[PDB]
């Protein structure tokens, strides 16, 4: 967007076992990264490996 | 190795024959503790009692039947056996399934032998020199739909070409996601009131689709492909109770109604021999 | 001698001579010696 | 030097159990529970250890042992998923890891007769009552503190309760291969079994997957003396230990 | 050697907040939160540390900053007593101890004008609206994540909301003695205040006693450019740290 | 080979999660940069991902 | 052991352990360190 614009976004990762977050308060309980949009135009949120089994199926 | 040690009359306060099984321990009471024994040696190593030999001998674990004929006009091919696919399961034959179920966790690289025999009950002047293509299908690989599908290229799917009667021999490293196969999985794949119990990612290893690639002769050659399996690099954990009731399904310990007795009733009272 | 590179080809290991039936026969916290009273 | 092997005391957190007729505690497979080492971890999130909050003796509702009782079965950590903060640490994550120190209690006088079979069956996948290819529904195998009473009537989706076949197709006499202890009213009144984490993975789900299952199967029928009440209370107390959870998440949603 | 003092990143547990126009974080009284040392403990039970489970950024419902908004007030740990497992560790015990890392968020363009007062008032005992000798009822001072909106109507048992008198009889201009930070839309959009445990005792109740209170008081009125929406969202995010609880107890029973 | 390194709370001016993809570079941001991770090992070599096997 | 002389007969090389994803992930002129501002 424009450079003179300001906005704050929160990227939330929901590990398996729980449904998809339907609200922000439910999403922010899990792994999340608050993104402050400014001079840095890109955010890098690494989805952590949170699984019991060592490998997941691609399908 | 010493089998039985020499022991004479014993008159002491230490009673190795008396214990308390309420503790859950099995005292290694030897014959020298109850009677007078002589010096004897084992002369036995136990190489055939190891899990690597008990579970690691080639045996038949699945079978199917197919045909190689003029497939013109058969809209549903696979269901007409122009090629058949089998989900890899070590729980379809019982005499090996029980040995595998004797433990809770088993880790092994596998060995497969696919046995196909040519035959013609109907009028057929000869038995063709077939070349069977055996194909491994990993989860996601396109489950073929026709005998001539875009899958048989086998660029990522493993393929093995061979003639009927002679068998393929390919090894498979342990393809489980865990450190072993979940011989018992007291757990669900996910939390849903309509999901299947036990049969999960740990169970599905893919499937083996059988066919022939040679173009048809003048007759139906009903091929029965019997699959043999040997277990390699076998490791076992958490020994379990032997299987008593038979099976009806794969991966499920479910049994039928009104099952037959397994204990051999005596002839007479408890005092009979 | 092996004719292939990957471990899927090697032969069986034979026999595991390292035996320890104590974990199944005597999985008890306190040590229990043969002859001594199991409970005291 | 004078002591006793039947007088035992187990202190975990703020809970303490005392006994004077206990049998030598059984450590399943001679392996005490231990925290997941880094050399085997597959998930990336760091684990939280509610050491003192959840690792305490939680007493489950006592059962009534009658002359016709077939037995009782409990699933873990299902049996403690409605118990205080342990249940919340179990639900709000996708997975969990923890050991268990089971303690069964059944006291009686020197006149009563009977023997209970306290056995831990790792991965006790039960059999359905309909046969063929029927499944057992998640709503039954995961009762909670209720457990499974093998003497009740079968409901659609609950496994079969034929105690003889161990609800899985194995004979009762063969369960002794598992870590077990007999509560012999003449010799023992309280059993103790320290259960470690048993699974093919370093970490697995704790809501949909129950690692172990506790069973109390009366082997010898209860023979109370003439004029006594034909019932004895059986109190099961389980204490988690070496607990771990990873990935604090929106609450795990179970039916009901 | 080139860096920036406005670009800050705070990672706690599995939560991560990023900012590019933040002001120098304020550490209340230059004292970072620390676990209760043994030399000051008075209770005997051992403390449990849910380090990773509860010490994470919990985002509270955003507020709407209008031209007539007086301010907002939040109580801790009340503001997070309904948030996941922290609320359960707070209720199921009689007491608790934990620090807080407050993070207020209010972003805008270079055309907006206004200034918010983010101040932490330890022991903010508010005044009642009826005067004389009236008390403030527990049902109001402990709202939860709702907080106290100083522009709403007063209800029986809720303190007075005269933002000028700080709801306690002190003038707004004198709140700067407390650890505070101004969110100046032209210079700063996100404030950060690391709050340690402040109390006269080594441990105190966490349900009936709120150690600190967060306030967001607009000092300069919001002057949006011509044609823009006369509202800006204010998102408050608080992350516990150095959490401790003692005496796992039957759930703390609050009204409702 | 180490898979994920141990990392606790991070309160610093270095923001490894913020970058600028306009440069065309993919910063090797690891899970330890966004959350608190534990010490884990790879236990994997990648022999089947080589172009010679693919 | 090989049974033929020409290189067309030798077996595959196995795996090239020499990896360097930097040429594809960070093909930039100036060095960019993780954490530092990409642009300044």
């Amino acid at each position: 967007g424009p450079a003179l614009s300001s906005a704050k976004l929160i990227l939330a990762y929901t590990p398996p076992g729980a449904r998809g977050p339907q609200d922000r308060r439910e999403a922010m309980l899990g792994t999340h990264v608050v993104w402050d949009i400014g001079l840095q135009s890109t955010i890098v949120m690494t989805i952590p490996w949170t699984s019991g089994v060592q490998f997941r199926y691609t399908d | 190795t010493v089998a039985s040690i020499s022991s004479g009359p014993k008159h002491t306060q230490k009673v190795p024959i008396l214990t308390a099984n309420e503790t859950g321990a099995t005292m290694p009471v030897l014959p020298s503790d109850s009677i007078e024994t002589r010096t004897t040696y084992m002369h036995f190593n136990g190489s055939e009692t190891d899990v690597e030999c008990f579970l690691g001998r080639a045996a038949c674990v699945h079978v199917t039947e197919i045909q190689n004929k003029d497939a013109t006009g058969i809209d549903n091919h696979r269901e007409a056996k122009l090629f058949n696919d089998w989900k890899i399961n070590l729980s379809s034959l019982v005499q090996l399934r029980k040995k595998l179920e004797l433990f809770t966790y088993v880790r092994f690289d596998s060995e497969y032998t696919i046995l196909a025999t040519a035959s013609q009950p109907d009028s057929a002047n000869y038995s063709s020199n077939l070349v069977v293509q055996a194909m491994y299908v990993p989860p996601g690989a396109p489950n073929p739909k026709e005998w001539d599908d875009y899958t048989w290229q086998s660029a990522s799917n493993p393929s093995v070409f061979f003639k009927v009667g002679d068998t393929s021999r390919f090894s498979v490293p342990y393809v489980g996601l865990a450190s072993a196969y979940n011989c018992f999985y007291d757990g669900y794949s996910h939390d849903d009131a309509e999901t299947q119990y036990g049969i999960t990612v740990l169970n599905h290893m893919g499937s083996m689709a059988f066919r022939i690639v040679n173009e048809h002769d003048e007759h139906k050659t009903l091929v029965k492909i019997r699959v043999y399996h040997r277990a390699k690099h076998v490791e076992a954990w958490i020994p379990r109770a032997p299987r008593a009731l038979p099976y009806t399904s794969i991966g499920r310990t479910n049994y039928p109604k009104n099952t037959e007795p397994v204990i051999k009733k005596r002839k007479g009272d408890i005092k009979s021999y | 001698i092996n004719y292939y590179k990957d471990a899927a080809s090697t032969s069986s290991a034979g026999q595991s001579l390292s035996m320890d039936p104590s974990k199944f026969t005597e999985p008890v916290k306190d040590l229990m010696l043969k002859g001594a009273p199991a409970l005291n | 030097c004078g002591y006793s092997d039947r007088v035992q005391q187990i202190t975990l957190g703020n809970s303490t159990i005392t006994t004077q007729e206990a049998a030598n505690a059984v450590v399943c497979y001679a392996e005490w529970p231990e925290y997941l080492p880094d050399v085997d971890a597959s998930d990336v999130n760091k684990t939280s250890k509610p050491d003192t909050s959840v690792c305490r003796f939680y007493t489950l509702d006592s059962k009534t042992w009658t002359t016709g009782s077939k037995g009782w079965c409990w699933k873990l950590p299902d049996a403690l998923k409605d118990m205080g903060v342990f249940g919340q640490n179990m639900f709000f994550h996708s997975l969990g890891r923890s050991g268990y120190t089971v303690h069964v209690q059944c006291n009686a006088t020197k006149f009563h007769s009977g023997c209970l079979l306290v056995v831990v069956i790792p991965e006790h996948q039960l059999a359905s009552h309909e046969g063929g290819n029927v499944s057992v529904k998640y709503t039954f195998t995961h009762p909670g503190e209720r457990g499974i009473d093998l003497s009740s009537a079968n409901e659609v989706g609950g496994p079969v309760k034929d105690v003889i076949y161990n609800m899985n197709g194995t004979l009762l006499g063969n369960l002794l291969i598992f870590p077990h202890q007999f509560i012999n009213l003449r010799t023992n009144n309280t059993a103790t079994i320290v259960i470690p984490y048993i699974n093919s993975v370093p970490i697995d789900s704790m809501t949909r997957h129950n690692n172990v299952s506790l069973m109390v199967i009366p082997i010898a029928p209860l023979t109370v003396p003439t004029g006594a009440t034909p019932s004895l209370p059986i109190t099961v107390t389980i204490a988690p230990m070496c607990t771990e959870f990873s990935g604090i998440r929106s609450k795990s949603i179970v039916p009901q």
